[PDB]
């Protein structure tokens, strides 16, 4: 129990005190007993708080703070041109720690390295941002979104569609939330 | 919870109509500047001498409010 | 027996018996019977052998 | 739905007639069973299971109840 | 017609009014349905009352891992709650699996158990992103038909 | 017993930080709760040592072989791609051997038991978890007891089941 | 008279219960409130303006919910005890003055009635937790019966220091026998004790075991569902008022104050709902301040602190009554 | 017809009315051996002291109703009376 | 500061005691003839409200007058029942 060596100084407490032998007056003793003194305080203490100001917010009329590194709903970017900015490398594939991204790819008609499938089991994701990190274009990102609660969990499982339009909508806050946390990144 | 100062002073600055309505949907009394407003309709707001977290609102462009 | 005590004007009477034996002696009587293991059927007996005595 | 109504009534003295020329259970390889091997396992948690409502002890059940104290004294 | 409009908004002005969850708070998303009551949020303020047992609820919440060895208790408190009545899945786990899709003790979603009205994305979805699941099933309950689907047939 | 395991095996920089450890005497429901009091302000005591101690430098050890390199690094250079490349896909390959690393968790002694093959995938990780050995003794320290106190104990262990079973 | 008996007896029931029902409302929507405020948040503010609305969603939601009763025990019993809490619970409201005289029926045995309508109603709560036909709901229905008599037990001591001190069972004779001093002061351990015992009566915090799911044992109203918990709920809450409003009338003065009869019967009428709701108020203070005492404990604090204090009170008070000429006299005055 | 009798009346009525709504409107489904153990014997003393004190505060209720006329002898009787009990 | 929202309900439940004491009191008002009410009323004061009824015809009817109507001495009501003696 106590360390090897001689024993803490003042480790073994001295004997206990006797009724006869506490150091406060029986009319304290008594007045705190029938009085309930301490259960008054602390009475006296929600008084104090029932004046202070609520830290109540009026959702959804009032929102929470978050961070330009938030983990919400997944996206697929693009490029000022328009063109996708994946490259089919699979990267989020294979760091994902839930398996929750499936990718197909092969040359598109143009001869480019492009994504034929490329879905997320919403259903599966952690929301650790793995893909986000792993990504060497910045083509998935997760957006600051997250009041996106579906009827049925079909319409939670996610095709390339689903996620390049939902770059589309989210770009200005994707592209400004990568401006302020890239630095670290 | 607003406190007897505060909603007064909001009645005047906005008038009872406003008043009622905002105590329809919100059901608070807050008025503060126009910031902007969305594609949607929506009117966001701001008064930084608000508790925290409560210095920027949204007035909802439509009756059924959904974030 | 209560209510029609107070209704005839003996009030105070009608009124000790619900606190008395409504209040205190039927709740101690229901305690004790909702506690004990009580098998309906053994506590059964054939009342039509003693109808002709509860006549007489 | 009360599980009454006037066609309901008359359907009562109406007796089911089984058709001949009409393929059976037998047609597709099944065998119906009986009603009352089923009214047990569908009626279970109908039938009273309160202390009150079980049969009188046996003489095996009065003498052991011997064995035991019925009330905690201390408590 | 009208008239039972009128009932059907008077009775779902009652269900949103005094929406009563029974929270079955298996693991860490149960963490961010506590916070839903908590001064922030504060869903009293909107007539939220948790509620201990399914007797008393209206909503379930499944707001954790379902494992095989919990699914028949979760069965067993969704069948003792009376209707209306109404389930949200709440986190990855709850709907699909999650990080414990593939395990040999997890189930594969709750609605392989029971029956769900909304799913909440997040892992942990935020306290606003429960609200926002909870603000659904209200928005479904203002929708929903009661006395006009008796009229209608 | 006077025992904590960032006093008696320092970890991170506790042993740069000053702190006090409240120790019980009764061995009841009442003393763990004083103790957890006080832990409260001995953290804030360090968390605010922390505020003037921090240093500055790197976050991550400066080895890509094994922390990812930074994105303006990963999208610039040949060697810090690569690096990216396979610690995203194939993981770091951590050298073969065993070890039992503790903490003092807020619920007490947290430890893991890793084995390493030499792969990049570990070949054994058990969770010592404090809770696991707390509620493994409910029985020991409830029995002769009255039910009305279960509750009290129940929550004097600090009781997360995701802890307890994993 | 004037005009017939049975409009005024309809005119007055109805000026009493009605009004009434509306106050015990708010008290729940009031209880959430002040518990908010105590704990930096709102309470109901979204159903109605306010959160006015909030209680009468609560019921219209339970009002339409699906019972489920027990494996078919009884019909009748099952509704039985929630039927007879409810209504004696309610009872007790016909004997409060609200003015000299102002009661459904100024009963010169008043104070007894409202004994004998509160021992009517634990007969409720002890029917229904037997009625449920769990060995485990039945223990606590029946720990919260043994807090309810044993807390009767100090009301009625309290009370009848009280009687001694106005001669009188009358409620309208003890608040106007209140004129020469509010009893709060000369029977202030008095007052303290009955509002604890008031508390404990109720089943209310910190003697809220009956209502307790965090306790593994406890927790007998959780299984309420529907109709029955809005039977039980609104009993509690009517006796709340109940206990707040009969604890002024003993000790604060009932309906007196600190030419027109509308007017007078206004003030009576308000100066009597301050002091119930400053108490109502209280009642709500001390749920949100303390924790909860083990039935162990809450049968002790009753039978070894409580009662032996009031029991010495008991031959004291009139002791000094004697010795001072101040026995009042019984006859009908005031 | 006495304000009281129709104070019990209105009070039963809305019983009725509560338990009617929910009977009529409220959805409705078929949705419907034992151990034995000692019972403690501190419940039959609760009701016991219970019920033998409640019957000694009812002896006394007469006394505060009557301290006038009863005056010294009387209370020495009722003190004698407490004494006992 | 003064959370108002939270005293609402307080002033509800002030103000129903106050509409139950001005109706009860306004009610009972007219039921004695635009008089304040009786209460605490013994056997004596019960007895003198039947004799003023048989002065005036109105239980609160007032009367100076030292000399009764002609059949005064005739109309002292003799109550009848049929079973409670
Ligand atoms: C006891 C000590 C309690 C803890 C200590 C409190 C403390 O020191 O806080 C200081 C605290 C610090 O100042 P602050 O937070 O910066 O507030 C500055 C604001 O500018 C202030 O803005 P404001 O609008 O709040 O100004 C307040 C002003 C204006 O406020 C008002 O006039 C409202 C009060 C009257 C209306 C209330 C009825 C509303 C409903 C009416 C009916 C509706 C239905 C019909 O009224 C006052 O001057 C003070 C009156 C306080 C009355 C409190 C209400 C009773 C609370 C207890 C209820 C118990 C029974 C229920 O001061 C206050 O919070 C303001 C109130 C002062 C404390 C009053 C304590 C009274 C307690 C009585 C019991
Ligand atoms: C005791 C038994 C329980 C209490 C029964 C009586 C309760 C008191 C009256 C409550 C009436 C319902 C509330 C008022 C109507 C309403 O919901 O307004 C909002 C409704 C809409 O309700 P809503 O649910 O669609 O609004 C949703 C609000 N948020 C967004 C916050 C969730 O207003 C309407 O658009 C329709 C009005 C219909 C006509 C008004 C009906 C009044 C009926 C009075 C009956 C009195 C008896
Ligand atoms: C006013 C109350 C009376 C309204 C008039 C009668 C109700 C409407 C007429 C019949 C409609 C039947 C609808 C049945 C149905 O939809 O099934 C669902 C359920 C009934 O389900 P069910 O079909 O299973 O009912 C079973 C019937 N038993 C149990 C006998 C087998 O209906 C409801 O939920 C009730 C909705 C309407 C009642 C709401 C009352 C609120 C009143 C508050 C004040 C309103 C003031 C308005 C002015
Ligand atoms: C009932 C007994 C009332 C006794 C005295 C109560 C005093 C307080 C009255 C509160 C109700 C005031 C009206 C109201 O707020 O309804 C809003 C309701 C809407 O309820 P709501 O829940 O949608 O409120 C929306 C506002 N937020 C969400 C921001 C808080 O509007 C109506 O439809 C009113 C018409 C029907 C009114 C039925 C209740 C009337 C009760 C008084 C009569
Ligand atoms: C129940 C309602 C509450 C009743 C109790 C409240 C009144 C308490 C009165 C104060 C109690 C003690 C009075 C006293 O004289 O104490 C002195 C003596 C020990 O002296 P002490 O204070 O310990 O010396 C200093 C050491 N630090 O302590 C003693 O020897 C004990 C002496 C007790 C005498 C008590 C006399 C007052 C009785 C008040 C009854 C109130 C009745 C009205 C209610
Ligand atoms: C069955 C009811 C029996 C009649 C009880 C009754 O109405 O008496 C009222 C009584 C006090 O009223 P009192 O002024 O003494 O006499 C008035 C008679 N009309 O009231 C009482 O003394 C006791 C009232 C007890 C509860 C009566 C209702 C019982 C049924 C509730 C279900
Ligand atoms: C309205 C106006 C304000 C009302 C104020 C209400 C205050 C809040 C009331 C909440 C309920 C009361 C809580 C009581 C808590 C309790 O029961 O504590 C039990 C305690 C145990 O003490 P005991 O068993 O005697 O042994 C002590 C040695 N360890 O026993 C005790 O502590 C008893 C001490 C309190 C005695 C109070 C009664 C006497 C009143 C003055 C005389
Ligand atoms: S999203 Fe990024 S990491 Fe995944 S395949 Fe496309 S380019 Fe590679
Ligand atoms: S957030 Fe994490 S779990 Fe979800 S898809 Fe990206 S890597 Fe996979
Ligand atoms: S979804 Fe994520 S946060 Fe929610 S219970 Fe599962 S692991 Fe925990």
């Amino acid at each position: 129990a106590t360390p090897a060596g001689p024993p803490p100084k003042n480790f073994r407490l001295p004997p206990p005190k006797n009724w006869d032998e506490e150091s406060e007056s029986t009319i304290d003793k008594v007045g705190k007993y029938f009085l309930m003194t301490e259960m008054l305080r602390g009475m006296y203490v929600l008084l104090e708080q029932f004046f202070r100001p609520p830290y109540t917010i009026y959702y959804p009329f009032e929102k929470g703070p978050i961070s330009p590194r938030f983990r919400g709903e997944h996206a697929l970017r693009r490029y000022p041109s328009g063109e996708e900015r994946c490259i089919a490398c699979k990267l989020c594939e294979a760091v994902c720690p839930a398996q929750a991204i499936t990718i197909e790819a092969e040359e598109r008609a143009d001869g480019s390295r492009r994504t034929t499938r490329y879905d997320i089991d919403m259903t599966k994701c952690i929301y650790c941002g793995f893909c986000q990190e792993s990504c060497p274009v910045d083509a998935i990102v997760e957006s600051p979104n997250a009041e996106y609660a579906t009827e049925t969990r079909e319409e939670l499982l996610y095709n390339k569609e689903k996620l390049l339009a939902n770059g589309d909508k989210w770009e200005p806050e994707l592209a400004a939330a990568i401006r302020a946390d890239a630095p670290y990144r | 919870m607003s406190y007897p100062t505060r909603t007064l002073a909001n009645l005047r600055k906005i008038g009872l109509k406003e008043y009622f309505r905002q105590l329809l949907y919100i059901g608070d009394t807050k008025y503060g500047e126009l910031v902007g407003v969305d594609k949607f309709g929506n009117k966001f707001y701001e008064n930084k001498e608000e508790l925290p977290l409560r210095t920027r609102w949204v007035d909802y462009a439509k009756h059924d409010y959904d974030a | 027996v209560s209510f029609y005590l107070i209704l005839i004007g003996l009030n105070f009477v009608g009124l000790s018996y619900l606190i008395v034996y409504i209040g205190a002696v039927s709740i101690l009587f229901l305690f004790i019977l909702m506690l004990i293991n009580i098998r309906t059927s053994e506590l059964q007996s054939n009342t039509s052998n003693s109808i002709p005595l509860t006549i007489l | 739905d009360t599980g009454l109504s006037r066609d309901q009534v008359e359907r009562e003295f109406h007796d089911q007639v089984i058709d001949p020329t009409a393929k059976t259970f037998k047609d597709l390889g099944m065998e119906p069973t009986d009603i009352s091997k089923w009214t047990y396992h569908y009626l279970l948690p109908y039938r009273p299971s309160t202390y009150y409502d079980l049969p009188p002890s046996t003489e095996k059940e009065m003498r052991e109840e011997r064995k035991y104290l019925h009330v905690l004294d201390d408590q | 017609q009208y008239a039972l409009t009128t009932l059907d908004i008077i009775t779902n002005w009652a269900r949103q009014g005094s929406f009563w969850p029974m929270t079955f708070g298996l693991a860490c998303c149960a963490v961010e349905m506590m916070h839903l009551s908590t001064p922030r949020y504060d869903q009293d303020r909107l007539g939220i009352i948790f509620r201990a047992s399914p007797r008393q609820s209206d909503v379930m919440i499944v707001a954790g891992t379902l494992t095989n060895k919990m699914a028949p208790a979760l069965r067993q408190v969704y069948d003792q709650m009376p209707d209306p009545r109404w389930v949200i899945s709440m986190g990855s786990c709850a709907n699909g699996g999650g990080y414990y899709h593939y395990s040999y003790s997890v189930v594969r979603g709750c609605d392989r158990i029971v029956p769900v009205d909304v799913y909440v994305p997040g892992c942990p979805p935020t306290s606003e992103a429960l609200m926002y699941g909870i603000f659904q099933l209200q928005r479904k309950m203002r929708n929903t038909k009661i006395t006009r689907m008796w009229y209608r047939k | 017993v006077p025992w904590d395991v960032r006093k008696s095996s320092p970890y991170d920089a506790y042993d740069q930080v000053e702190f006090d450890v409240p120790v019980g005497i009764n061995g009841d429901c009442y003393d763990r709760y004083l103790c957890r009091m006080e832990e409260f302000r001995q953290s804030l005591r360090i968390i605010h040592q922390c505020l003037n101690k921090m240093p500055a430098g790197p976050v991550r050890y400066e080895d890509y072989k094994i922390t990812p390199p930074p994105r303006a690094a990963m999208k610039e250079n040949m060697e810090a791609l690569i690096h990216h490349f396979l610690l995203f896909t194939k993981g770091y390959a951590v050298p073969p051997g065993d070890t039992y690393t503790a903490i003092e968790a807020p619920k007490g002694e947290m430890g893991v038991y890793v084995v390493s093959d030499g792969s990049e995938r570990p070949y054994r990780v058990h969770i010592r978890a404090p809770g696991f050995a707390h509620l493994s003794g409910f029985d020991h320290i409830t029995r002769g007891h009255l039910l009305a106190d279960a509750v009290a104990v129940i929550g004097t262990m600090d009781l997360v089941f995701g802890e307890v079973d994993r | 008279m004037s005009y017939s008996q049975t409009i005024n007896s309809l005119v007055e029931v109805v000026l009493v219960l009605v009004p009434s029902l509306v106050g015990i409302a708010y008290v729940t929507v009031g209880e959430r409130k002040t518990m908010g405020s105590m704990q930096r948040r709102l309470g109901p503010n979204a159903v109605g303006i306010y959160g006015l609305l909030q209680a009468f969603a609560d019921a219209l939601k339970l009002l339409l919910k699906e019972y489920v009763g027990p494996t078919q025990a009884n019909l009748v019993l099952f509704f039985l005890g929630p039927v007879i809490t409810l209504i004696f619970s309610l009872l007790g409201y016909a004997v409060i003055p609200y003015g000299p005289g102002l009661a459904v029926n100024d009963l010169s045995t008043g104070i007894l009635y409202m004994l004998a309508v509160s021992s009517l109603a634990t007969y409720g709560i002890l029917l229904a937790g037997w009625s449920a036909n769990s060995k485990y709901a039945f223990l606590g229905s029946l720990r919260s019966t043994a807090q309810l008599i044993s807390y009767e037990l100090v009301l009625s001591s309290s009370i009848l220091l009280v009687i001694m001190l106005s001669g009188s069972l009358s409620l309208t004779v003890i608040v106007e026998s209140q004129r020469a001093i509010w009893y709060i002061l000369p029977l202030l351990p008095v007052f303290i004790i009955f509002f604890i015992g008031s508390v404990a009566e109720t089943n209310r915090a910190p003697f809220d075991l009956a209502e307790a799911e965090s306790e593994l044992v406890s927790g007998f109203m959780t299984e309420h569902a529907a109709v029955i918990f809005v039977f039980f709920f609104l009993a509690e809450y009517g006796s709340i008022v109940l206990m707040c409003i009969l604890t002024s009338i003993l000790f604060l003065g009932g309906y007196l104050l600190i030419n027109a009869p509308t007017v007078e019967g206004s003030f009576y009428g308000l100066s009597l709902g301050v002091k119930t709701s400053i108490l109502i108020f209280v009642f709500i203070w001390t749920r949100a301040s303390f924790p909860r005492i083990r039935f162990d404990q809450l049968m002790s604090f009753c039978w070894t602190v409580l009662l032996p204090i009031l029991f010495a009170l008991i031959v004291l008070v009139p002791c000094i009554l004697y010795s001072f000429n101040i026995f009042p006299v019984n006859i009908s005055l005031l | 017809m006495s304000a009281m009798s129709i104070y019990i009346i209105f009070v039963s009525i809305i019983a009725i009315l509560f338990l009617a709504i929910d009977l009529i409107f409220a959805p409705h489904n078929p949705y419907k051996s034992q151990s034995r153990s000692p019972f403690n014997i501190s419940f039959f003393i609760y009701g016991l002291v219970f019920l033998l004190l409640d019957l000694e505060i009812l002896l006394l209720y007469p006394f505060a109703v009557s301290e006038y006329v009863n005056s010294a002898y009387g209370l020495a009787a009722a003190l004698i009376f407490i004494g006992i009990i | 500061p003064v959370p108002f929202e939270t005293l609402i309900p307080y002033g509800i439940i002030i103000a129903m005691f106050g509409v139950t004491g001005a109706g009860m009191a306004k009610v009972r008002h007219m039921f004695n003839g635009d008089k304040r009410h009786r209460w605490s009323v013994d056997q004596w004061d019960k007895q003198q409200m039947e004799r003023d009824r048989r002065l005036t015809g109105h239980l609160r009817g007032q009367t100076d007058n030292p000399i009764a109507p002609p059949g005064f001495e005739f109309n002292n009501p003799w109550k009848v029942x049929x079973x409670x003696x």
